């Protein structure tokens, strides 16, 4: 017996076509592996019985991994992906449609130092008081 | 001359309030001057509720020769604060304060800068707070003629939004009577009258009402000194609030201080709140 799962991913912006090239999706991680549409879908057939995460791969933008159920008889049903609870938190249609939130963070981000913020110092201040005094001196 | 500022004005009552009473904390002070110009200050507040540990080394170094004034304290928090004021350096009534906080164990800073006019009925003072979190500007402006006094405060914040935080205090001070009413942003309404019958006898009462919740609280104090070494403080509040104070001169600069607070009711449900302060002087 074996079933197929398909699935919409639908980007915010860009261009369905620019975030087609290089995009897979995976279902086990390295067992079951499909192929997105000119478009954007995901069909996966030659699939046994069981509980399978869908996730679309992407070095661009991300996407939320899926739990799905199927069963023997034909029923298809779609959770969110809990490991530390092993409940029905959500049910949403089958028709996956997956919604990318955006570039995930891969940097780092450094900030420098105001130069408001720098008086602060307990040694930029002490430096303040004698500024002020030799500045009122020609004046 | 020299107007009260804001922060002054009527710290007579709520220094009646405050001094005298001490009760779930112990107070540990010693003070001492030096020949030149060195004071030093050591004090440790001791709780038994809490169980906590508090002091401050506090060192003071006044220079009379160009009107500086150097200030070093030192916590239990491992927090550093060093102070500069400078007075009459080139104007009449000018003051200049700058306030500095580091942490060596840890790394945070911070900075504050009073400026303060005083002239023959104009007081004006600036605080400019720089944190991280945000800088902020408070100024205080006072006013006055003869004995008729208005101050008003304000406090402003470029972090969030043009939050704006007023204050009206209108009172009426002279010789043995002091009467004061602040009103903050028309919400809240304080106010406090102290007077002294003769050089023994001292009574203060405060008022204080919203106009949110319609809150009215009110509370009188009474001190009396019966000898120029003894001395005894009552206060008592709206509901059920009642604190003695009893302050004697042991040795020539040795003071002790007796505080107790009683909350009991007759429901078989009471409390004391005991306190002792002692300090030396040299």
């Amino acid at each position: 017996d074996r079933f197929k799962i398909e699935g919409r991913a639908v980007v915010p912006g860009v261009k369905p076509q620019d975030w087609i090239s290089a995009a897979r999706v995976l279902v086990d991680g390295e067992e079951h592996v499909g192929f997105l549409k000119t478009d954007g879908s995901f069909v996966v057939h030659d699939i046994p019985s069981g509980s399978y995460v869908v996730e679309v791969v992407s070095p661009a933008y991300r996407f939320d991994p899926v739990r799905v159920d199927i069963t023997s008889k034909g029923k298809m049903r779609a959770r969110y992906v809990n490991y530390i609870k092993t409940s029905e938190v959500v049910r949403l249609p089958y028709p996956l449609q997956m919604k990318s939130s955006g570039p995930p963070s891969y940097f780092i981000k450094r900030e420098s130092w105001g130069w408001t913020d720098f008086l602060m110092n307990p040694m930029v201040m002490m430096m303040v008081l004698p500024l002020l005094i030799f500045v009122l001196l020609p004046k | 001359a020299v107007p009260p500022t804001y922060a002054d004005l009527g710290k007579s009552a709520r220094d009646v309030f405050t001094k005298g009473y001490g009760f779930g904390l112990i107070k540990l002070d010693l003070k001492t001057k030096s020949e030149n110009g060195l004071e030093f200050t050591s004090s440790g507040s001791a709780n038994t509720e809490t169980t906590k540990v508090t002091g401050s080394l506090e060192t003071k170094y006044r220079w009379t020769e160009y009107g500086l004034t150097f200030t070093e304290k030192w916590n239990t928090d491992n927090t550093l604060g060093t102070e500069i004021t400078v007075e009459d350096q080139l104007a009449r009534g000018l003051k200049l304060t700058f306030d500095s906080s580091f942490s060596p164990n840890t790394g945070k800073k911070n900075a504050k800068i009073k400026t303060g006019y005083k002239r023959e009925h104009i007081n004006l003072g600036c605080d400019m707070d720089f944190d991280i979190a945000g800088p902020s500007i408070r100024g205080a402006l006072v006013l006055g003629y003869e004995g008729w006094l208005a101050g008003y405060q304000m406090n402003f914040e470029t972090a969030k939004s043009r939050v704006t935080q007023s204050n009206f205090a209108v009172g009426y001070k002279t010789d043995e009577f002091q009467l004061h009413t602040n009103v903050n942003d028309g919400t809240e309404f304080g106010g406090s009258i102290y007077q002294k019958v003769n050089k023994k006898l001292e009574t203060a009462v405060n008022l204080a009402w919203t106009a949110g919740n319609s809150n009215t609280r009110f509370g009188i104090a009474a001190k009396y000194q019966i000898d120029p070494d003894a001395c005894f403080s009552a206060k008592v509040n709206n509901s059920s609030l009642i604190g003695l104070g009893y302050t004697q001169t042991l040795k020539p600069g040795i003071k002790l201080t007796l505080s107790a607070l009683l909350d009991g009711k007759n429901v078989n449900a009471g409390g004391h709140k005991l306190g002792l302060g002692l300090e030396f002087q040299a």
